[PDB]
């Protein structure tokens, strides 16, 4: 075992999994209020 | 030898403080369109 470690990085582990839908959508609704908001 | 065992939380609770926000400003929106109209 000593050719190559292979430590585990970030990009490892998954990523975007679920988190980043809830934080996509949750700024998109701000940007919907932020809109509303402006409009009137 | 058979079984095995960053989040939104972060998000929300900041989330519904801006829309509180959006609740607050917009009665004082009307109050400076009188505010204007008082001078």
């Amino acid at each position: 075992r000593s050719n190559g470690t292979v430590s585990p990085s970030a990009f490892l582990e998954p990523f975007s999994a679920s988190v980043w839908v809830m934080m996509f959508v949750m700024l998109l609704i701000v940007s919907a209020i932020a809109v509303f908001v402006f409009e009137y | 030898r058979y079984q095995e065992c960053l989040t939104f939380e972060n998000m929300a609770g900041v989330f519904m403080l801006v829309a509180g926000g959006i609740v607050a400003g917009i009665f004082l929106i009307f109050i400076e369109i009188a505010y204007k109209r008082h001078k």
